[PDB]
């Protein structure tokens, strides 16, 4: 069982942490990976 | 020879808790701790509100 959670943190970033469990049984997750990404327009015409 | 079987998924355990008299509610165990709640003002518990 893999869960990701987006967490709004500022005007277009976001936050991404992800946790494992076994499914039937398991309460205890345990964060594997995490990071931030921005929903930032680019600029595409330095490109080729 | 009595021997016990039985099995019931964990999820089931988590329904059988029913509502909660405080206002934080029952666990829903996932990612980041999180506090889940139902609320009807008309019931015993919260009839105060």
């Amino acid at each position: 069982h893999l869960q990701t959670s987006i967490t709004p943190t500022t005007k277009g970033e976001f936050k991404v942490e992800f946790f494992i469990k076994d499914n039937r049984n398991s309460t205890k997750w345990t964060k594997t990976s995490n990071g931030r990404i921005g929903l930032f327009k680019h600029n595409p015409k330095n490109n080729k | 020879d009595f021997e016990e079987y039985w099995d019931e998924p964990n999820q089931s355990k988590m329904v059988k808790r029913g509502p909660s008299n405080n206002l934080l509610g029952h666990d829903q165990f996932a990612g980041n701790t999180l506090m889940e709640l139902f609320i009807d003002i008309n019931k015993s518990a919260h009839q105060y509100l």
